[PDB]
């Protein structure tokens, strides 16, 4: 027998500061597969 | 880009042999097939045989079956060809040639600089 209730929203635009694992994305412009880079490896996802 | 630097063209006499090298770069020497197309005066560009540098697999042209011998040093990435029983007619400029891609050998976008043998 009330007036106001808890209402739950999913997709709410909020964020908090955080530390996390960051993966790499490369420009993929390195044509030569032979001459491959030490930092921009094949594991870097395409940009 | 890839490039196929070649040997100097030696001077020879009939009833002898010749060996002309061809070093490749810019691509994995094994993954792609290399050819030998020589050019004599006025005749159609003569293909002699392809060489697959995986296990030295080869396929020579019928008239050259017996004289021709295409090998390779997979370590120095060099392509070798020997041609015995020389003639003044088999005289030509020689060009090592790999295709556009490894899925098709016959589109020769990449040619080596001509090596001129004189007989
Ligand atoms: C699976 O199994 C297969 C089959 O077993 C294997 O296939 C075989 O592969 C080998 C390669 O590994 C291939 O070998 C051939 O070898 C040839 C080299 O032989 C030549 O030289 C010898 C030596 O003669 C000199 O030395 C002796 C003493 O050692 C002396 O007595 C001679 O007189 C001569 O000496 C001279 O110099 C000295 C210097 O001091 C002087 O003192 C002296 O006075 C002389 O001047 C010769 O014996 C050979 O002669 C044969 O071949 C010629 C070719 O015309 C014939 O005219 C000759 O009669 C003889 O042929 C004999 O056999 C045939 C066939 O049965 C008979 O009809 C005939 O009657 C004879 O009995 C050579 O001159 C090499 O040159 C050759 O390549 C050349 O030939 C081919 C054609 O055969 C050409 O297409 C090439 O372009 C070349 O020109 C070849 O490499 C075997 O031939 C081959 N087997 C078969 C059946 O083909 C295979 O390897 C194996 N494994 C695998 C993985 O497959």
């Amino acid at each position: 027998a009330g007036d106001l209730w808890v209402t739950v929203y999913y997709g709410v635009p909020v964020w908090e500061d955080a530390d996390t694992t960051l993966f790499c994305a490369s420009d993929a412009k390195a044509y030569s597969t032979e001459s491959h880079n030490v930092w921009a490896t094949h594991a870097c996802v395409p940009t | 880009q890839v490039q196929l630097v070649q040997s100097g063209g030696q001077m020879k006499k009939p009833g002898e042999s010749m060996r002309i090298s061809c070093r490749a770069s810019g691509y994995e020497f094994i993954d792609c097939t290399l050819n030998w197309i020589r050019l004599a005066p006025g005749k159609r560009p003569e293909w002699m045989g392809w060489l697959k540098p995986r296990g030295g697999a080869v396929n020579y042209c019928r008239p050259l079956q017996g004289r021709v011998t295409m090998t390779r040093d997979v370590y120095s990435d060099t392509a070798f060809l020997e041609l015995r029983s020389l003639t003044v007619d088999d005289t030509a400029v020689y060009f090592c040639t790999r295709g556009k891609n490894c899925d098709y050998n016959w589109d020769f976008e990449h040619w080596g600089r001509g090596t001129p043998v004189i007989v």
